[PDB]
């Protein structure tokens, strides 16, 4: 018996093999780099175990078959999809995007069948239970009828009770589905997301031993935020006229003082590798901690609830 | 499940033949040897661009091919068509057997014009006993788009006969000559298969085939001049192709019908000096050493003299049946002879199957 | 689902032909033969600018040559328009065959005028089998704006056929002489095909076409000049053209049309030697070989000398027939002979049938 | 490396005040802190959600 890794494991290296592949290293490189820049032993450790089948000549899709506690079956067979019809690099790519929409539904649902699925009935059917059974305390409460009744009638009384059940239903689905004129001021521009995801690329291509203008050309074709692409596009403009890489970030409001200080230092130092490396997993931090999500649930869960036993009382 | 299995030529396109070798006993000591041999014209529309396209009429053939044969085998090696099959080599790094198999589906996907939808199987040119980890890697692939093999596979079902190994003639006609090659080890030798739908060429040095190299022309090409210069049928043109170019009466003849050949001869002849100037890579200042014939389109009279003064190598028609015990009360030694270059393969495959 | 299928000649525009060649027994020996021919002038409004345009009519006209031919056979393969056909080579990187296909409709994007909307059928000018993932893909594609294979697909629906294969004319007609290209193989051969649609160019070494290019002019425009300078008919100054350009008695007919025709036979030429020299890329020191023709517009008369004087190549006609086997007592060989350059793709497609 | 290039460059002021700030910016956002949150959080609920079973 084995475990697979975490949600936030996966997602870090499927975008780095995903940033790397598309850039056009060769795919044992690209191994080599991310168990090279790695946190975790177990996965450094892995990779290095891909990377070894990689140059024995196996495909990815095989040599991740070496791993299936980790990479399952649906997870292999997307990267042979990709490497059959020659599109590895944009089935990594999607995969990379599938990760990190798994990591972030993960988080979102937990915070404050799988655990999310249990989890998720768990919560949903709650409080309407609490009411049935408070309502199931015998007879004559607040709002109900005597059993002599006729049912229809009964129940038809109740249906006050029956709504206000649903409506706590559907406040807890709406938390769990949501919840995991100057025209240009309307375009959604770069986030949080987007400014750790191009650190960690960088900071990936960069610690692998590309220059700086490569990674950037690359990075500029993998950018999902069209606003961030149209600014990547410059930044490079900008270094490959000879400007220096922290000027060109200067003009551009994502990357705050710190940040371009930083980048500054980098460049005096021979040490941008590691530089985007430290800023990138700061901002993956700040990404996972960034907690309302979990807070606003609460508001709505025991906001129903109380909502429902004032219903019928009154 | 071990028995001895059999052998047809079921890529003949012009004859589907049939060979049994098994072990032989004779005064307590036993060896390979021929046990029966049996030939049949193949029935055309069985076969169409390499596939079996009459499983049912292939099928009853190869059935006359067993009962004229007297075997009680039901087992079967054989072969598919070169115009099947792509053979070619291909470079990589060696590793765990999983990701070399997958790594060379990789690789031949770029080498395939089909889908996968493909055969695929693989063997290394130099003993993988020789080198190190992510080193040295050299594999040939054989791919097969699919249905050539479930045609083949149709009629060895409803013949009664289960394949064991679906091999190509490429280097099952060498086979029978593997010894004869392994003794001499640094020799470059060729052996050319002229075949009456394709003409196999693969040269070796010792049996190790350095590569192969598949061309469309062929005996049917012979045949069907003769038949445009004469508005002939297509059998009485290949009548007079054998019997017309050989005999001994002849003498009036080969103005006739090599004046209708002769475009053929040359271009043949500038096919095989294409592919040999094609392989000459690495040794700019050699030149070659001896080389040997199979099929029948190589029986065309005076053909061996015409490749041997054109290609500038000693090229020679060669006995398979050596490899095996014959048993001079059962067989002509001179017939067996006389069919060796159809039966090359036959054999081939054959000496594969009790292997 | 096997039979042999059926070819006519869909597109030409002045006239539809159809061959049916399947397998003929003889002697116990079987081969590709020649079974039954039919030939009508196109009913114009049928086709306009290589779209079917009155899919009924066409139909009625199929079902006619099929009677006349009295084939049972029901299957078919046709051609598009060379007018509603792009082709047109293209550099890739090849890998998997979805990936293929994804990023060859992806760069023909770029090459087609119209939405897609739009037929994409690829073919590699170099075996697959020849080269190392990512590296060294050529295709050629084959586009086609949609409905001239529907009209197409009407036209055989109800004609009571069925469609296998779609093919295009300028390869369609090598088919016959792709054997006598394949025996010599690093020869250079231009083949033409005058229609009266088109008159498309293909050049090869050996049966591996290097490149095609298809030019408006064709016969259409010899008859229709005859047209102008003589205020007659289609009909009649098609029959001038034939007749009047090729008689014995034709001694004081040739400068009353010769002086019509001038013109087109001196643009002709242009455009030819246009072509010719826009391919002459690599080989800047090197000349021609030898070619050939095909189509009626072809068979001007001395149009085979002028052409071989003016371009600086040997055109020669070729008899497509000989690829097939040929009873003599059901078709002359000189008949078929006269009528072998119309009906060159005509048997083209038709060898492309029981393929 | 980075007080390593400060070292040959007369410039360690710079790299210690961009370094320090650095670390007071990681300081005040400061993974270990949530995790052993909800291990209490679920762990207290399912030994109560026990204890009575029991
Ligand atoms: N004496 C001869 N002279 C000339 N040609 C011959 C002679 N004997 C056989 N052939 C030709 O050889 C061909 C048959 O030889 P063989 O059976 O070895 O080829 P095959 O293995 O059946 O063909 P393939 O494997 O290419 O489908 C026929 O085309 C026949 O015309
Ligand atoms: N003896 C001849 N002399 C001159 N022209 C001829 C002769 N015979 C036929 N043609 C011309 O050839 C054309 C028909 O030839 P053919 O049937 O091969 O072309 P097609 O294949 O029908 O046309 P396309 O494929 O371009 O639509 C007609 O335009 C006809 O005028
Ligand atoms: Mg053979
Ligand atoms: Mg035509």
């Amino acid at each position: 018996g084995f475990g697979g890794v975490e949600g936030k494991d996966i997602l870090v290296f499927t975008r780095q093999f995903a940033t790397m592949i598309d850039a056009g290293l060769p795919l044992v490189q690209c191994l080599d780099i991310l168990a090279s820049q790695m946190d975790n032993p177990s996965f450094k450790k892995v990779l290095f175990a891909i990377k070894s089948k990689v140059e024995q000549g196996s495909t990815f899709a095989d040599a991740l078959k070496e791993h299936p506690k980790v990479f399952d079956e649906l997870y292999v067979q997307l990267c042979a999809a990709g490497e059959v019809g020659g599109i590895l690099d944009a089935i990594l790519n999607r995969l990379a995007a599938y990760r990190e929409k798994n990591e972030k539904l993960k988080s979102k649902v937990k915070s404050a069948l799988v655990a999310i699925g249990v989890t998720a009935v768990l919560l949903l059917k709650v409080t309407p239970v609490f009411e049935k059974m408070f309502a199931d305390f015998g007879s004559e409460l607040p709002g109900p009828t005597q059993m002599i009744v006729n049912f229809s009638h009964m129940a038809q009384e109740y249906f006050f009770h029956v709504a206000g059940s649903i409506v706590a239903v559907v406040m807890s689905f709406t938390w769990s589905y949501r919840q995991p004129l100057f025209m240009p001021v309307f375009g959604p521009v770069l986030r949080k997301v987007a400014v750790a995801r191009f650190t960690r690329t960088l900071g990936t291509m960069i610690s692998s031993g590309v220059p700086i203008l490569d990674a950037l050309d690359v990075t500029a074709k993998t950018a999902g935020n069209r606003t961030v692409e149209d600014a990547i596009i410059y930044v490079r403009g900008k270094i490959a006229e000879g400007k220096n890489i922290a000027g060109p970030l200067a003009e551009t409001k994502v990357f705050p003082s710190m940040v371009v200080q930083m980048i500054g230092v980098g460049e005096a130092t021979g040490a941008m590798d590691t530089m985007l490396n430290k800023i990138a997993d700061f901002y993956d931090d700040e990404v996972d901690a960034a907690a309302m999500i979990e807070p606003v649930l609460m508001v709505f869960l025991g906001g129903v609830v109380g909502g429902f036993l004032i219903g019928m009382y009154l | 499940a071990k028995g001895k299995l059999v052998l047809g030529l079921d890529i003949g396109s012009t004859s589907i033949k049939m060979i049994l070798l098994k072990e032989q006993r004779k005064r307590g000591e036993v060896i390979y040897a021929l046990q029966s041999f049996g030939m049949k014209p193949l029935p055309p529309e069985a076969i169409v661009d390499g596939a079996l396209m009459n499983s049912t009429a292939i099928v009853q053939a190869v059935q006359d091919l067993m009962s004229e044969l007297k075997v009680k085998g039901k087992d079967v090696a054989i072969g598919v068509s070169g115009h099947s099959v792509i053979i070619k080599k291909i470079q990589m790094p060696r590793m765990s057997q999983d990701e070399l198999e997958e790594s060379i589906q990789w690789e031949a996907e770029q080498y395939i014009p089909f889908d996968v939808k493909d055969v695929n199987i693989d063997t290394q040119i130099l003993d993988g006993g020789g080198n190190d980890a992510t080193g040295q890697m050299d594999v040939l692939l054989v791919a097969a788009k699919k249905d050539m093999i479930n045609d083949y596979t149709t009629v060895v079902s409803e013949a009664g006969l289960a394949p064991v190994v679906v091999d190509v003639d490429a280097f099952a006609v060498q086979n029978m000559f593997s010894v004869n090659y392994d003794v001499p080890e640094r020799e470059t030798v060729v052996l050319i298969n002229a075949g009456a739908s394709v003409v196999n060429i693969n040269i070796i040095s010792n049996g190790a085939t350095v590569f192969t190299r598949d061309v469309t022309i062929g005996g049917n090409q012979f045949t069907e001049e003769i038949q445009k210069q004469l508005n002939v049928s297509y059998e009485e043109a290949e009548a007079l192709k054998i019997g017309g170019n050989g005999a001994d009466a002849d003498a009036v003849v080969p103005q006739d019908v090599e004046r209708v050949l002769s475009s053929v001869a040359e271009q043949v002849a500038g096919e095989i000096q294409r592919s040999l100037d094609f392989y000459a890579g690495t040794a700019a200042d050699s030149n070659f050493s001896k080389v040997y014939l199979s099929g029948g389109t190589a029986k065309i009279p005076a053909l061996f003299k015409t490749i041997e003064a054109r290609t500038g190598v000693p090229v020679e028609i060669l006995n398979p049946f050596r490899k095996i015990e014959v048993d001079n009360r059962k067989f002509d030694p001179a017939f067996v002879m006389d069919v060796a270059p159809m039966a090359a393969v036959a054999v081939g495959l054959a000496l594969r199957r009790p292997g």
